[PDB]
């Protein structure tokens, strides 16, 4: 289930995902264990593959869209609108009015802006306050808005005759410590209560994403849910009749996805000094920073190659993508075997934020995906 | 200098070239004015980011200077373009990512050919 169509698609050039569905289930199936509470509105941005979202729309879960797009294609898998939420940091007019006509009610909003061009194109939509959290990863520009700032948006929208029903929030990936989770929770239940001397009626409650897709990481995903759920439990009690919603992304799809990609070039480079003399090797594979790799230049992600061919001495390498651009380098510095043109290199929990682009008119790399037959009943399960 | 466009919220100073060059003032209220220098050329909007931390208010700015760019000057996309070299490239990179920008492929057709400089895009529906 796992290397098995990898190897008979290496057997019988482009690079090439395999995508494992039942992980996904797994993923929803965790989700329900460790928040109970909160419902799971996949941010279709993350991986807006048709097989993704009509698999986590045969499960239940909401979708957290950002266009146009995203929205026709939700729609275009039978989902209804109220399990939709229009969550753009930024959003146009067209946009806004695109969500009107379709039927989406849930929207955020942040700043004054945002809420004039509601006020202008989407009257009588379900509005939710954006509010910031602590930045310690870190972002060039302020998302959300601040306490004071909240205060003021809530009394210009019942001037302007919005109805606001909650607050949402989005730490990010780059968090490192739950405590940002429990502040900002806080925070949202201040943002509540000044709603409430406003006259809004406040029931929503969304806590956004930057939850991890991959145990490779420092802070894990149950550890980050220890610390919510009883913030949840003391801000926002089950009582109150307060609605929780997430918006996951790469919680769902990081490691459901493996990449194939192919080397196309290779080099040596021996370092010559009197007194090092080391041989090296460099790969250039049909894949990089511009293609899948953006986290590279993201999050300065530290990506690990692994063999499809496990054997050999080892040669410190370096693996690059096919621009020769400066920064499209994949693989800074790591031991691998005397590796050929032609050869095949796979990369483990690349199901976030690598598919799609459009603009640059790289096609989208062919994904295979996979299901169990187990995997495939607990699929039919849900529909 | 001609005097281009005038809302509530900017105001825009044509300058003198072959392709349109505007200098595009944010006046937000309660916020500190921010100029941006753009150029308008095949359709589409090259935004000039400066060296060094973006001013306060530069989110709002940048919706009601995107706004600009698909209401007044309908344009086709709009480009971020900054020095390759910079401390800060990947937070910069991750900022309009959130906004919805992309990275753009060095060598694209729609971007100028400077190996010092990163292209993000956003292209309107
Ligand atoms: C970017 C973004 C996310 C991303 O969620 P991840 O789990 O980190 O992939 C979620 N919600 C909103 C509103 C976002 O802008
Ligand atoms: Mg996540």
């Amino acid at each position: 289930t796992a290397k098995d169509i990898l190897d008979q698609k290496i057997n019988e050039k482009d690079a090439f995902y395999v995508a494992d569905l039942g992980d996904i289930l797994k993923k929803h199936l965790r989700w329900l264990k460790a928040l109970p509470r909160v419902t799971p509105f996949y941010a279709v941005k993350c991986n807006d593959s048709k097989a993704i979202v009509k698999t986590l729309a045969a499960t239940g879960t909401g979708f957290d869209c950002a266009s146009k797009t995203e929205i026709q294609l939700v729609q275009s898998l039978g989902v209804p609108p109220e399990r939709i939420i229009y969550a753009n940091p930024c959003k146009q007019v067209s946009q806004i009015k695109y969500a009107a006509n379709n039927g989406v009610q849930m929207m955020t909003f942040d700043s004054e802006v945002e809420l004039m061009k509601v006020a202008r194109a989407h009257p009588k939509a379900k509005l939710v306050l954006r509010i910031a959290t602590d930045d310690s990863c870190r972002l060039s520009v302020k998302f959300g808005a601040t306490l004071r700032t909240s205060r003021l948006l809530l009394e210009r929208a019942k001037e302007l005759n919005i109805d606001v029903v909650g607050v949402s929030f989005h730490v990010g990936s780059g968090c490192t410590d739950p405590e940002t989770f429990v502040q900002a929770i806080s925070d949202a239940r201040c943002v509540f209560d000044m709603g409430a001397e406003v006259g809004f009626s406040m029931y929503l409650l969304d806590i956004g994403g930057g939850f991890p897709g991959s145990e490779d990481v420092k802070l894990k995903f149950e550890e980050i849910t220890g610390v919510i759920n009883p913030a949840l439990d003391k801000y926002f009690p089950s009582d109150s009749g307060v609605r929780i919603i997430a918006e996951p992304g790469r919680y769902y799809v990081a490691s459901a996805f493996t990449l194939a990609v192919n080397i196309i070039a290779k080099k040596i480079v021996l370092k010559e000094q009197t007194g090092s003399s080391e041989q090296t090797f460099m790969y250039y594979v049909n894949d990089g920073v511009y293609g899948s790799f953006n986290c590279i230049l993201y999050d300065h992600a530290h990506v690990k190659p692994l063999l499809q061919k496990r054997p050999e001495k080892y040669y410190s390498s370096s693996i690059w993508g096919p621009t020769c651009d400066g920064l499209d380098r994949i693989v800074e510095r790591c031991d691998l075997p005397e590796m050929h043109v032609g050869d095949w290199m796979l990369f483990e929990n690349m199901g976030a934020y690598t598919v799609a682009s459009t603009f640059n008119g790289f096609q989208r790399p062919t994904i295979y995906y996979v299901m169990s037959g187990p995997a495939w009943q607990l699929m039919q399960q849900f529909q | 200098f001609y005097s281009d466009d005038r809302l509530n919220v900017t105001e825009e100073l044509t300058s003198n070239d072959k392709t349109r060059i505007l200098n595009v003032q944010s006046r937000l209220t309660d916020a500190k004015r921010i100029n941006w220098r753009t150029v308008l050329s095949g359709g589409s909007l090259y935004i000039e980011i400066p060296g060094g931390a973006l001013p306060e208010g530069s989110k709002d700015s940048f919706a009601v200077l995107l706004e600009f760019a698909e209401e007044q000057l309908r344009a086709d996309h709009v480009f971020i373009c900054f020095h390759k070299n910079r401390e800060d490239r990947a937070a910069l990179l991750r900022t309009f990512s959130f906004l919805g920008f992309e990275i753009v492929r060095p060598g694209h057709p729609l971007v100028p050919k400077r190996p010092d400089a990163c292209f993000m895009a956003y292209t309107f529906e």
